[PDB]
């Protein structure tokens, strides 16, 4: 009556229940990672605040903060370094609002093979929001940043519980954090942000992994050489390639930091072993990448021996999950639906899985049989 | 006032075993996270998956373990888990 079994080995999950959300999958407790249940993602376009899924990496994490203290701190390589409240943030500088996919880098990561260490994560690592903020563009060009400055690193309000463990502070690019997309969130879905997904304030970063989504984010230094900390030198780095991969088994030889997502796309209304009647069978999903558009989603009911072009829902943004809906014939028996996106610049799926050591960007086109009858 | 957030209570706990190890991860595993993060690992991973975890956690994140009980502490995990 608390529990759920992930379709890969040792998947037993409690269900369990915080604050502002209703169940989720427990993966820790301590910092608290939540996974969102899969039939979430067949409930509509943007996931509810309270199913959102949250990730942390160290224990540390504020559990009461003053909305009226909270300060955000620009500082490093600008002309005048700032100290902003949230009224300031509210009040001095235009909102911005875009729909935009968070999904942690290891999303999918218990699907890969072999097996590799890290979070176990399904496909519940995912989530789309209308968020609505302050574009970090116009607080930086507000600071005045300095020629000669390389990147922007963000530090939050969590903290490691022994001094030693490299506190949580990520790095982008400036040319990236001047974009006028990458937001200052603190507003999610319409509301203040939800305690575990980063309130009062969080980098939102369209397009690329959760990593650089900074939370509880109160802390921005402009500098002038490129960050060399923990989580941007050690942590999150992919094989230097263009699949991002290697043969299972093997170190890359050249790594780059974790990125842009690639090309993904589910099916959301069938799961393995679903019953469907046979004859004209409607299916749905969703498909997203980072950023280019949805050019087209494919749907095969023979395991890929043959497509049907889906057809696309209206979009609610380039960095937004985009619907798509397909009716399939379908002869008694069973069925392997797949279902296989495209972008713009003619990015795809794979049709076979490709393995990396961190198990990051998995984006195989997903394979799930029915029975039609 | 400012405003609180309350997490449940924690009810993770390590899979006992007669090793010494047991007590050891017991004691030295739980410091900085909750032990569902190596409930979770994927199963029967062997032995130079998780004296390797056991290493990064020492060397990487400063975890305060001997040498004695980094053994003891991988040997029970690659035999439990
Ligand atoms: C603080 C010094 C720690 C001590 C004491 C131990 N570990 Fe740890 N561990 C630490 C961090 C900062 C993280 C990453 C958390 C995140 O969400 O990113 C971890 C993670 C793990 C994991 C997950 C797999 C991985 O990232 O390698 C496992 C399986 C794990 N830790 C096991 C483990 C054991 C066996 C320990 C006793 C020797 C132990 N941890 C102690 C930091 C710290
Ligand atoms: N501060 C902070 N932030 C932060 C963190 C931490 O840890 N801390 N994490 C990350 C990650 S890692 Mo992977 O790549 S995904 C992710 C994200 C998530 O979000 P949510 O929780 O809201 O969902 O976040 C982000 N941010």
């Amino acid at each position: 009556a608390d529990t759920v079994t992930l379709p890969f080995a040792n998947g037993e999950r409690p269900l369990v229940m915080y604050p502002g959300k209703r169940p989720l999958i427990g993966l820790t407790a301590r910092p608290p990672q939540l996974e969102t249940p899969f039939s979430v993602f067949d409930e509509g376009l943007i996931t509810p605040n309270d199913a959102f899924f949250v990730m942390y990496h160290l224990a540390g994490i504020p559990l009461e903060i003053d909305p009226d203290a909270f300060r955000l701190e620009i500082k490093g390589k600008v002309g005048t370094p700032l100290s902003l409240s949230l009224q300031d943030l509210k009040n001095d500088f235009p909102a911005s609002e875009v729909v935009a996919v968070n999904q942690c880098s290891g999303n999918s990561r218990g699907f890969v093979e072999p097996r590799v260490g890290g979070g176990q994560l399904a496909n519940g690592a995912m989530g789309n929001a209308r968020w609505r903020g302050v574009p970090l563009k116009a607080v930086l060009e507000k600071a005045g940043v300095q020629a000669g400055a390389k990147q922007v690193t963000f530090g939050g309000l969590d903290g490691p519980v022994i001094p030693e463990t490299p506190d949580f502070v990520k790095a982008l690019s400036i040319d990236h954090a001047t974009d006028g997309e990458v937001m200052l969130a603190y507003s999610m879905n319409g509301a203040d942000l939800p305690w575990l997904n980063g309130y009062p304030l969080r980098l939102v970063v369209p397009g690329y992994y959760g990593t650089y989504w900074v939370k509880h984010l109160n802390e921005i230094t402009v500098i002038d050489k490129e960050f060399d900390g923990f989580w941007m030198k050690t942590a999150y780095r992919i094989p230097d390639n263009a699949c991002a991969c290697t043969e299972p088994g093997k170190a890359p030889t050249a790594t780059i930091p974790i990125n842009r997502f690639d090309v993904r796309s589910f099916i959301t209304n069938v799961e393995n072993g679903a019953s469907v009647k046979a004859g004209e069978v409607p299916l749905r999903g969703i498909a997203f990448d980072g950023g280019y558009g949805i050019t087209q989603v494919s749907v095969s009911a023979d395991a890929g021996k043959s497509w049907t072009n889906a057809t696309l829902d209206p979009g609610l943004g380039k960095y937004s999950f985009r619907g798509w809906k397909a009716v399939l014939p379908l002869t008694k028996g069973d069925h392997v639906l797949m279902c296989r996106a495209t972008n713009a610049r003619g990015e795809t799926q794979p049709m076979q899985a490709t393995w990396n050591p961190a198990g990051y960007m998995r984006n195989v086109v997903e394979a799930t049989r029915v029975i039609a009858a | 006032a400012p405003l609180t957030y309350e997490l449940p209570d924690e009810t993770a706990q390590l899979k006992p075993a007669p090793q010494p190890g047991f007590e050891a991860a017991q004691n030295n595993c739980a410091a900085c996270h909750s032990v569902d993060y190596i409930n979770t690992q994927p199963p029967g991973k062997g032995q130079a998956f998780w004296d390797a975890e056991v290493q990064k956690m020492i060397k990487v994140y400063h975890a305060p373990v001997d040498e004695a009980d980094a053994k003891a502490i991988a040997d029970y995990l690659a035999k439990t888990y």
